[PDB]
RNA sequence: GUCAGAAUCCAUGCUGGAUAUGCAGUGUUAUUCACCGCCUCCUUUGUUUCAUGCAAUGAUACAGGCCUCUGGCCUGCUUCUCAUCAAAGCCCUGGGCGAGAAUCUCAAUUUCUAACAUUGGAGGUGAUACAUCCAUUGCAGACGACU
RNA sequence: AAAAGUUACCACAGGGAUAACUGGCUUGUGGCAGCCAAGCGUUCAUAGCGACGUUGCUUUUUGAUCCUUCGAUGUCGGCUCUUCCUAUCAUUGAGACGCAGAAGUCUCAAAGUGUCGGAUUGUUCACCCGCCAAUAGGGAACGUGAGCUGGGUUUAGACCGUCGUGAGACAGGUUAGUUUUACCCUACUGAUGACUUGAUACUGCGACAGUAAUCCAACUUAGUACGAGAGGAACAGUUGGGU
RNA sequence: GUAAGCAGAACUGGCGAUGAGGGAUGCUCCUAACGCUUGGUUAAGGUGCCAAAAUGCUCGCUCAUCAGAUACCAUAAAAGGUGUUGGUUCAUAU
């Protein structure tokens, strides 16, 4: 998680805000690429 | 006066009638496994027994229900309770009896060993026919036991496994009893008439 | 209570019957129904001259004696199934709004639009062994046809349940769909 | 005055778990349906 | 004998799980005499709610079933295997050889089972690590704890 | 025995042998539900009702009682907070009608969710103004004072009225009058933490326990269905609002 | 007295002054009254398990979407039922 800032987008909803320009709060989340390593099998038993 | 282990098949069996036999044998010191506990039966219809299990879920410690009656959903865990219900389990001796008991809803291990049947506590014997009964595997899956269809799959898998074992054995039951008929001829004619008194 | 009781059933010509255990396969020309009777304490067994099917219970109490004739009526229905089918004609009824009904005739499913001036669409899939023809030339009619009775007559009744009025007096507003006639197709 | 007045009735002679008390707040593990607007790239003009 | 069916019920999802003194998989496992494993062989002790053949693997039905199935069987593990010939001993690849065993003087548990842990030895193969305090952090914080 | 009052300025020995609170037995009284059918209901005992009778239930009213407590269980009401009951006011799904529609009245499964803002009174009750889907009734030591408040009741000051020759009295009115202690055990809410076929590290499984969403409005559906006319719905769809 | 685990009497027996076995649990109900004990036998009451002894034998009835289950005792009624099992008495097999 980083920080959040507002953005402007055009609504596409007949609401009264159809075709109008709404400000919205928006979180930026930093996501550098996740390196795959392993792999795990899972038996289905009657316990779990 | 008793065997080392006694594995019980629990299909066809009535739940209390089984448990009361099993309880007294744990007190006499016999070590027991129960097996295929999902298939165990109860008298009354399915609706009737589920209404009785709903009266059980209504009970809880009102202060802090973390503490209070643990409502156990699995068939193996349900049978375990009614056996403990027929034991003075707060005293030390009663506790020892539960220790002997092992309950399973069939694993590895004891597919390889024989499973016995308590005949008094049995549905075809007891329940006068027409009178509606209910399987515990159905009653448990009604009340949030998730693992119905695995215990379908694993049993259906290891029944095919067992029928492969059967047809080896059934071929070499023929094969011994063929070689018996040769051996019964060749030993002298006095001792053939001796065995036909006493059955062999 | 009662020592012995036995009614017998006449098998018609173009049918065969194979009662092993309690379970009774009926094969005819049109299709075949199988049906189990492992509730009833009863000895089913057909005869030497093999167009007759006797059925008997010893020791029948007066409640359980009434399941001897319930067997016969179910097995008789299975015979006139595999010969003749079971057509159930249903007719539409309405005052103002004409009710508009379509069919995926193989599948089969019955969407029912514009029932009592409504916009909710009401699909009703039938049970596996029954179809739905829209009956031509007679105005406003659905013919339900299949081999079994209990599959057809549910599938008829499910349409009646779907198209039911609420929140209004049922005596005035007779807008619905109802079974006209039980019959067979072939005669 | 930053507190409840009455915890409990006399019986049960025990404090129930449903009554609210003082303790930890935050650091709880916790949502659903939150729309993604933009996937970006670190590799200008984001 | 079935079918539809609710702001219901049980799941699912959500919170905990030091709420089962619950259970699984995977990494690395002590600077080279220095302890430490694993697998056999054989001895010191000490645990067991309970050794004396403390034995036996289709899967179903019950107004039907099973097959060695043109026949035969069911009416109970009430059976079927196992149990010999010298010692709970000694010799030959698991079976088989022989030998005056008693005065253990009329009974005294028929002291040796089983796996589990442990003391010290033989031979075969192996291994050369981390955690806490400390300082720092502030996504955390009454102090512990946590990052 | 030869013998009047008063004490709220009071005192002492005792009493649960004996009152004023809760609890217990009882249920007349209060509250709730049945059975019979004279009539009401244009006609028709039973859609909805139900006289004259009669059978129960309840402990949310009030008595009756004196078992417990007088080397003290802190006596009203409000505020706060939780849970439980159903004899259901609303919301869900049905059934009945003297149900055309709309609006209702009656009944069944229903306690999952909800039941409000104010004026006067210490009030409990009550009665109004308004909103709302609806403003249902109750229990938990007549829930709840080491939780508060102290308006009321119930000490000592004082006033009025009635009663008393007087001191004084009043389930008559009036104003002024101290609300003590947790650091013990448990409970509840959070915090570490020894140990178990080794240590230590990471990823997990999920028995069991708790649970969460719930109501309304507008737009179209539609001035359509239904109706002699006035009036006047609903489902699917779209958009909002309350808690 | 509406009634009360309410108040007041008559006859006998208990509790109080009294344990033991049974009624799960109970001063007053049942059996039965007690010196320390070995063996035998019963009482009341019980025999699926907790729990010593019957999953004993034999003949009926009952299916409860709130079955029922042991005197005092821990509540139930009027009125109903084409649920089922028998009986009584009329009328043509019902």
């Amino acid at each position: 998680k980083a920080g959040m800032t507002h953005v402007v987008r055009e609504l596409d909803k007949g609401s009264k805000l159809h075709k109008k320009e709404i400000v919205e709060a928006v979180t930026v989340v930093d996501t550098p690429p996740m390196v795959c390593v392993g792999v795990v099998g899972y038996i289905e038993t009657p316990r779990g | 006066t008793f065997k080392k282990v006694v594995v019980i098949d629990c299909q066809g069996h009535l739940l209390g009638r089984l448990a009361s036999v099993v309880a007294k044998e744990l007190l006499k010191g016999q070590q027991i496994i129960c097996v295929r506990c999902e298939d165990i039966n109860i008298s009354g219809s399915l609706h009737r027994n589920r209404l009785k299990y709903q009266r059980f879920l209504r009970l809880r410690m009102n202060s802090n229900p973390r503490r209070g009656p643990y409502h156990l959903r699995a068939p193996s865990r349900i049978l375990w309770r009614t056996i403990r219900g027929m034991l003075r389990h707060k005293v030390e001796r009663g506790q020892k009896a539960l220790a002997r008991l092992q309950v399973y809803e069939v694993p590895t291990m004891v597919e390889r060993k024989k499973r016995m049947v308590v005949p008094s506590a049995l549905r075809i014997v007891r329940l006068k026919p027409k009178r509606n009964f209910c399987r515990l595997g159905d009653l448990s899956s009604q009340v949030g036991w998730s693992h119905g269809d695995l215990v379908a799959r694993l049993e259906e898998k290891r029944k095919t496994r067992s029928s492969a074992y059967y047809q080896k054995k059934k071929e070499r039951t023929k094969m011994q009893t063929e070689a018996k008929q040769f051996a019964q001829t060749t030993l002298p004619k006095d001792q053939v008439a001796f065995l036909q008194q006493y059955g062999h | 209570k009662s020592v012995y009781a036995c009614e017998t059933i006449t098998i018609p010509a173009g049918v065969t019957v194979d009662v092993k255990s309690r379970v009774v396969t009926v094969k005819g020309k049109y299709g075949e129904i199988t049906r189990a009777f492992r509730h009833l304490p009863v000895d089913i067994q057909k005869t030497k001259s093999g167009n007759r099917l006797k059925v008997e219970m010893w020791y029948g109490t007066c409640t359980d004696l009434s399941c001897i004739r319930t067997l016969c009526s179910h097995i008789k229905n299975m015979f006139t199934g595999v010969m003749k089918k079971f057509q159930y004609k249903m007719r539409f009824v309405y005052a103002h709004f004409p009710i508009n009904v379509n069919i995926s005739g193989n599948g089969t499913v019955v969407e029912i639009r514009n029932f009592l001036g409504e916009k909710r669409v009401r699909i009703v899939k039938m049970l596996p062994g029954v179809k739905c023809e829209k009956a031509t030339n007679v105005k406003d009619e659905i013919a339900l046809t299949g081999t079994d009775v209990e599959l057809v007559s549910r599938s008829a009744a499910l349409i009646h349940q779907s198209t039911l009025v609420r929140r209004k007096d049922i005596r005035k507003f007779l807008d619905g769909i109802y079974v006209s006639e039980t019959s067979t197709v072939e005669q | 005055l930053r507190k409840i007045a009455c915890i409990g009735a006399w019986h049960p002679a025990r404090v129930q778990f449903q009554v609210p008390r003082h303790g930890q707040k935050g650091y709880f593990h916790r949502e659903m349906n939150k729309k993604v607007y933009r996937v970006g790239n670190g590799a200008p003009r984001n």
